[PDB]
RNA sequence: GGGAUCGAAGAUGAUCAGAUACCGUCGUAGUCUUAACCAUAAACUAUGCCGACUAGGGAUCGGGUGGUGUUUUUAAUGACCCACUCGGCACCUUACGAGAAAUCAAAGUCUUUGGGUUCUGGGGGGAGUAUGGUCGCAAGGCUGAAACUUAAAGGAAUUGAC
């Protein structure tokens, strides 16, 4: 690995958020009276198909070519840029396809403007757990599971999550937030079922 | 150890007629099978069934028309003295004027009122309604 | 499912089902002729073969048992019979 | 249900399911009846005429509906090929 | 009354005459004003009271001696106020009755068509045909739900904890009921199916 | 806004808002270089129905 | 049968394709087998679209027979599908239900919500399973949207499209309102396309 | 015969203290093995064996078939991936059904009562006692009453005092 120490602290801060701090990070590449030095491939990718200059501040030249990562969803082809957690996200906002989004290389040209992705040529699919057995809500069996107690507030007769705008999903997408201030703070959830459903636990 | 193939067959149709398919296979087949079947037949209680050969023993499939309410087979088969019919229709059958008890008598495989015109006996098989 | 039809099943969905279980039954192994490298002499094999069938010109073998098809040897060539 | 004068004697007579020819009965709350427009040459709905079908409510509740209904409507002119007999 | 369901509407501007169309067709009744008015020699029979801990619980039969029985059973905290809220329960839930003959078909039927059987909690109860002038053979509570359907002769027989009393008269009320769901081979002809009075007069149902 | 209160204003302002409908269509080829793009099996798909569509195909493979 | 006319045509062709209502997704229910037109090599399977067009003018001559539009209701609890059906029962005389249901509501005579269905039109049956249930206690029949892993308990008529893109919702809806006006005398021929365009359905997010 | 460890019996230390209220030391038979006995267990899935039907999904163990599939290597084989199938220990979903209920792929196809066949029970005690027989070196096993006495004993599931 690489030490860290007081002295560096900082900078590995930084590189923890994704932002190159070195600098030509993936480079391949009127006059000169404006230029943008950045570490940030979020404002680099709109500075380059803008037509935009960008200065590698590491250096003292213009960049014309860079190469980064980005998310593709395999269901529609449709690109997205890459949240700043670093992961994807759950569902395809375009064709709302579950768990379908890869990230993929990426490539961006000042000269055409256009993008670019990288596809490795002998991908094999993986398609564990894609088929289960599931409840339904209007089974004999459901209905005698659900009691006559009515609504149970704890335990909420649970549901799984299977669409983007079901209310289920408002809730732990807010409270996730909530949890994620009060703990570092005061130091001061997944959903689907995985590959492995269909094997059975003890 | 398939004690009766006769049993097993209107075991059958009664599965299916109760989940409401509308036809059904058995396996194997018999001459008695297809004479139980005919008078089945004669009455309305199912359509047109077809018989497969393959050399061993066969295979029927039957059409089921939602007539049906029930079938099956009386064993062992008691031997019936003429002025026994009358108990046993009142023991099976659930009304006083419809259904049938079927008997084999050395006339032939019939219903329990075509005995009664031809005035003979034999042994229980089984009933329809 | 409550309405289908059993006496003319498809082709597709018969060739999947096990040997005994088709609407009648019947063998899925089959006959090869086949020729050694040497010799002219052809000979018939049966595909799931239990002996180590030799030549009949001399005592080259043509193929070895398995647990399931035999195994032809290298060289050999072949025709389904 | 005829009397020996040949008179009927029944109250009413019931509907039957159509798909599985069970008798619905009186409190059958689950059965459904589905009305069809019949259509003009010109192509609009004509007032008044229907195709119907009734289905009971055990076969709504085992979940087969559909695929019955898909079978009457296709011997009927109403679908071409959604229906396979294999 | 004021009918609020759409259905009451219909029965109170005399579009829907007699019962029978509501059997037909399967329609809910929410309303006990429409049973009211189209049945109305309907009469009730009280059954039971007991103190319950302090509380009151009713068991009620209404029928009229002509084909329609109904059941209800209430626990109010008065005993007049269990028989009132009984009776509308009753007679939310009156049923069709099939009755037949136990041979020829002389001079209106007497007798009930098929034997049937009806089961709840441990008891079941099994209701059979029976020639002319044998009357009703069933104990004195069972006895008294028959009458008010308007059957005459019938042999039943009762197996499990009958001393329970309201499973006993649950049972019975579920095999008359199956009366109508047994197919018979004169029930075997095709029929074009009706067309629903709630869509004949929709405009004078709505509003 | 706050939940539980309404008036006029934002009755008005509602009506106008969810009249929006943008000059040309988010369907509208035009946005995709003129062209579809599907899967072979999609494209198999049309052939068995007739048809005649300006597909591109991806191999997916 | 219905006239030649009645085809699919090639233009709504290119409108179900850019939608992507064909990318049924995964987890395939054994019911809804048909439909099916073939697996990709990576696991998503492709909607037969021209059975969905059969399956939705099927639906459309259903509607068209009520004999007064007020007593067809939508529903919809999911947002994606909110603005759709506000739409649909504008266009149409039906009446909308958007958010909460309220149990109880066909049921319970009493309640402010009561109301008397001839006919009951859901969006997703595993979401809107409490109107379906409800549905059941009274004789009322059930046109429902499904994917391929929709439950099929008490649905008469599936339309089967995807039910998850905010783009496929919004299309399906569209359509349905133009059919119905159009087996209706409110649109005076089926060669003409009609004016108002697709977006106006669409769930609009900021 | 062997005899490390642990340890019924036995010989000893303390007898104080309410969470730690039963603790510490030594140790015979035994624990292992060879040759003969004994025939019991909550020996339990508290569910007799054989055969047919009603039901679907993907995980796993053994065998087989197919693939223009990946890797080992330039073939074969091995390891892995995808589809199918026979057999097995289990799981999830489903209820035409069953049940007093808890619950059940059988505990279903039973008042609409009959596929073949073996064993056992008839309110609670007295009592697995007495007596006869039989097996065993013994401890004991198998078979097995009556007089008399009594109004309950028992199963599952609800609500909740001081
Ligand atoms: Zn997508």
């Amino acid at each position: 690995g690489d030490w860290i120490t007081p002295e560096n602290l900082t900078e590995a801060i930084i590189k923890d958020s994704g932002e190159d701090t070195t600098g030509s990070l993936g480079v391949e590449a009127p006059e000169n009276q404006v230029a943008l030095a950045t570490g940030d491939f979020a404002v680099q990718n709109v500075a380059l198909q803008m037509n935009l200059n960008l200065m590698n501040f590491m250096s003292g030249l213009k960049i014309k070519r860079i190469r980064n990562y980005m998310l593709r969803c395999h269901a529609c082809f449709k690109i997205f840029p890459l949240p700043k957690d670093g992961k994807p996200k759950h569902f395809c906002a375009s064709c709302g396809g579950q768990g379908t989004l890869l990230r993929c290389a990426v490539s961006v040209d000042s000269r055409t403007g256009n993008v670019t992705p990288h596809l490795k040529s002998n991908f094999q699919w993986n398609n564990r757990g894609n088929r289960y057995s599931v409840a339904s809500p209007l089974s004999k069996n459901s209905q005698k599971r659900y009691g006559k107690k009515g609504h149970v507030h704890s335990k909420p007769q649970e549901n799984v999550i299977l669409r983007e705008d079901q209310k289920e999903y408002e809730k732990v997408i807010k409270q996730e937030e909530w949890t994620r201030r009060h703990n570092e703070k005061i130091l001061n959830v997944r959903i689907g079922k995985g590959r492995y459903v269909n094997s059975s636990k003890r | 150890t398939r004690s009766s193939v006769l049993a097993d067959a209107l075991n059958a149709i009664n599965n299916a007629e109760k989940t409401g398919k509308r036809q059904v296979l058995i396996r194997p087949s018999s001459k008695v099978i297809i004479k139980f079947l005919q008078v089945m037949q004669k009455h309305g209680y199912i359509g047109e069934f077809e018989y497969i050969d393959d050399h061993r023993s066969g295979k029927i499939v039957v059409q089921l028309n939602g007539r049906l309410n029930k079938c099956g087979v009386i064993s062992p088969r008691f031997n019936v003295k003429i002025g026994d019919i009358e108990k046993w229709t009142a023991n099976l059958l659930p009304a006083r004027q419809f259904g049938y008890v079927i008997l084999t008598t050395s006339a032939g495989i019939m219903d329990h009122e075509e005995a009664r015109r031809k005035h003979v006996s034999g042994k229980i098989l089984g009933f329809v309604y | 499912v409550l309405v289908q039809d059993l006496l003319h099943p498809t082709a597709a969905s018969e060739a999947r089902k096990h040997k005994l279980k088709t609407l009648v039954q019947g063998p899925r192994s089959y006959f090869l002729d086949v020729k050694c490298p040497g010799c002219l002499n052809i000979t018939t094999v049966f595909s799931h073969a239990q002996t180590a069938v030799t030549c009949e010109s001399c005592s080259t073998i043509l193929c070895t048992p398995t647990g399931g098809k035999a195994k032809l040897s290298e060289g050999t060539s072949f025709r389904r019979k | 249900m005829e009397n020996d004068k040949g008179q009927l004697v029944e109250l009413y007579v019931p509907r039957k399911c159509s798909a599985t020819n069970r008798i619905i009965k009186a409190d059958d709350h689950a059965s459904v009846q589905i009305n069809v427009a019949k259509v003009d040459e010109e192509g609009r709905a004509i007032p008044g005429e229907y195709v119907t079908y009734a289905l009971s409510g055990y076969v709504r509740s085992r979940g087969e509906s559909d695929d019955s209904l898909n079978r009457l409507a296709q011997n009927d002119g109403l679908l071409k090929n959604v229906w396979s007999y294999s | 009354w004021v009918p609020v369901t759409k259905l009451g509407r219909l029965v109170k501007a005399g579009k829907i005459t007699t019962i029978e169309e509501i059997f037909l067709h399967s329609l809910p009744v929410k309303e006990f004003q429409i049973i009211d008015t189209l049945l109305p020699g309907l009469q009730d029979e009280v059954m039971n009271i007991k103190p319950v801990q302090t509380r009151f619980k009713a068991v009620v039969v209404v029928g009229d001696s002509n084909g329609h029985v109904g059941l209800g059973i209430k626990t109010a905290k008065e005993v007049a106020g269990a028989i009132r809220a009984g009776i509308i329960i009753a007679k939310l839930s009156v049923i069709p009755i099939r009755r037949g003959y136990w041979g020829t078909n002389l001079g209106q039927p007497h007798s009930l068509a098929t034997k049937t059987t009806g089961k709840c909690g441990s008891v079941t109860v099994r209701l059979i045909p029976a020639p002319r002038g044998s009357g009703i053979v069933a104990s004195p509570a069972v006895k008294k739900l028959l009458q008010l359907a308007g059957v005459e002769d019938v042999y039943t027989q009762s197996n499990g904890k009958t001393r329970t009393l309201e499973n006993t008269l649950k049972a019975a009320f579920v095999a008359i009921g199956n009366t109508y769901g047994f197919l018979t081979p004169n029930l075997w002809a095709e029929q074009p199916l009706p067309v629903s009075p709630l869509d004949i007069y929709s405009d004078e149902a709505s509003a | 806004p706050v939940r539980g209160i309404s008036f006029k204003l934002q009755e008005e302002e509602r009506e106008r808002k969810d009249q929006y409908v943008p000059e040309v269509s988010a369907l509208d080829l035009s946005r995709s270089n003129g062209v579809l793009n599907v899967d072979n099996q999609t494209s198999d798909l049309v052939k068995s129905l007739g048809l005649k569509l300006p597909l591109s195909v991806i191999n997916v493979s | 049968s219905l006239p030649a006319t009645f085809d699919l045509t090639p233009e709504d062709a290119q409108l179900l394709l850019a939608a992507n209502t064909h990318l049924g997704a995964r987890n395939v229910q054994v019911h809804q087998e048909p439909y099916v037109f073939n697996a990709r090599p990576d696991g998503v399977h492709v909607i037969n679209v021209g059975k969905t067009w059969e399956k939705l003018v099927l639906a459309a001559r259903i509607i068209a027979a009520i004999p007064n539009p007020e007593d067809v209701v939508a529903i919809s609890s999911r947002t994606f599908g909110q603005r759709a059906v506000l739409k649909f029962a504008a266009h149409t005389g039906a009446t909308p239900i958007a958010g909460r249901f309220t149990p109880g509501s066909f049921t319970n005579y009493i309640t402010r919500s009561f109301k008397e269905p001839r006919l009951v039109i859901v969006t997703d049956p595993r979401s809107d399973a409490q109107a379906i249930k409800e549905a059941s206690y009274v004789n009322i029949p059930v046109i429902a949207l499904t994917d391929l892993d929709s439950p099929s308990e008490f649905v008469d008529v599936a339309i089967p499209c995807n039910n998850r893109g905010k783009h496929s919702i919004g299309l399906i809806w569209y359509l349905l309102a133009r059919e119905v006006l159009r087996l209706r005398g409110a649109l005076v021929d089926r060669t003409q396309p009609w004016s108002i365009m697709p977006d106006l359905y669409f769930y609009r997010d900021p």
